[PDB]
């Protein structure tokens, strides 16, 4: 109802090559110039190039020239973008986009590694003993060497939410870290339980650790 | 939005 | 390529407000100025074409200006559902290039962070690590810096930082920073330090521990 669809993650080794799809729907895309954008952290959004799918007619940045080939499948009303030789600096969200009327997709994240799933080990993290003075008491959990993204984290199987605060994951390595606080008042740790739930899909890990003094 | 298209 | 130079790369401002981003093309690009506003969830949306064609369904308060090279987008009061990554892309010559953005903030008052310090856990020293956690929550505004000591010495190598998005109830920011060492070097030492350094305070915020006392 002018809507593009994409997949939302693709992983992939270095050296080999990607075909992203952009299925479009509630419009026929033969009239519309079809555009693919890649985003990276800490850069500007770069413009790859677009398609024109009645005639095919292509038109690139030319720095994508020998990494990038657009393609449409008018049957299926989708339009692709090969990524070829892919390197680490290949890794970004990439999104499809028409004109006239822009609408955009809501993005593929690509990841170029070599690493293997791993699941996580999950550490507690108990405040320094001696005794906390405060009204308030701060915990937390370490979710270290995982792969890929992504862990989903919660506090009392989710009850516990409020005063919490998860980190985004950031890849010492080939794998991902990453932590979450929990601050709750003093008197209500450590007599009432609080754990740490992490689950990591990929390596279907389920794993939970509760916070002791 | 564009000048190779009609808008 | 015809260059887009977009400023400023970040605004922090008042809901109501009125807020201005520019863009600045390297050549004429005859009008052809959209602008893009992306969430924080990845969606983006394209909210002026031509200069100053609002698209459809974009309320009135946003607006476009501009001409040959210099062009302005204008939210006339800021509500909260537009605080985003506002970015402009020039659509006169191929190939089309965009602006590196603007991501805007709510402003709020002043906090100053509040510092937790946690020694490694049995179960990772167990396995041979010993990761030191340092949480620096709810501070605002946004810049920190945050530097470890081992027996008050500086220490720079095996830290790793993350840093959440403004808080989208409260408009703080949080920090977390983890000092990671071989489990043999941490106990080599005795007192472990965070030290942090925000506008709040001229002197630094210090939590630190000694690894015998318990
Ligand atoms: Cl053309
Ligand atoms: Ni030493």
């Amino acid at each position: 109802q002018v809507q593009l669809q994409q997949p939302g993650a693709e992983l992939v080794k270095p050296g080999a090559s990607v075909k992203l799809s952009c299925k479009a729907s509630g419009f026929t895309f033969t009239n519309y110039w079809m555009h693919w954008v890649k985003q990276r952290p800490g850069q500007g959004l770069e413009w790859i190039g677009e398609i024109l799918p009645s005639n095919g007619r292509t038109n690139y940045n030319e720095k994508f020239k020998t990494k990038a080939t657009l393609t449409v499948d008018k049957s299926s009303n989708t339009a692709y973008m090969q990524l070829s030789s892919l390197t680490s600096e290949d890794s970004a969200v990439y999104y499809c986009a028409r004109s006239p009327s822009d609408y955009w997709g809501q993005g593929t994240t690509l990841t170029v590694s070599s690493a293997k799933t791993t699941a996580p080990s999950v550490y507690p993290l108990a405040p320094v003993c001696g005794d906390t003075t405060g009204s308030s008491v701060t915990l937390g959990c370490l979710v270290k060497g995982y792969f890929p993204e992504p862990v989903t984290l919660t506090w009392n199987s989710g009850s516990l939410s409020s005063g919490v605060h998860t980190f985004p994951a950031v890849l010492q390595s080939d794998l991902y870290t990453l932590s979450s606080s929990v601050t709750v008042t003093s008197s209500t740790w450590p007599s009432q339980s609080i754990t740490c739930n992490v689950a990591h899909p990929a390596s279907s890990t389920k794993v939970d650790k509760k916070i002791e003094p | 939005s564009h000048f190779n298209e009609y808008e | 390529d015809i260059q887009m130079t977009q400023t400023p790369s970040s605004l922090s401002a008042s809901l109501g407000d009125r807020v201005t981003i520019s863009c600045r093309a390297s050549q004429d690009i005859s009008h052809y100025l959209n602008w893009f506003q992306q969430k924080p969830d990845g969606t983006v949306k394209l909210l002026i074409y031509y200069t100053s064609t609002l698209h459809s369904g974009v309320p009135s308060r946003f607006s476009g200006s501009g001409s040959g090279t210099d062009y302005s987008l204008t939210i006339s009061n800021l509500e909260e559902e537009d605080i985003a990554f506002y970015f402009c892309q020039q659509g006169g010559a191929l190939p089309f290039t965009f602006g590196s953005g603007t991501k805007l903030a709510i402003k709020r008052a002043d906090a100053a962070p509040t510092v937790s310090i946690f020694p490694p856990s049995s179960e990772q020293l167990t396995s041979g690590g010993a990761s030191v956690v340092c949480f620096l929550n709810n501070f605002y505004p946004k810049d920190i810096n945050v530097k470890w000591k081992i027996d008050g010495s500086e220490r720079q190598n095996g830290v790793l930082d993350s840093w959440t998005d403004q808080d989208s109830k409260d408009s703080t920011y949080s920090m977390s920073s983890t000092l990671t060492l071989t489990k043999d070097e941490y106990e080599r030492h005795n007192s472990y330090t965070c030290e942090a350094t925000h506008k709040t305070s001229t002197s630094p915020i210090v939590k630190s521990f000694n690894r015998n006392e318990c």
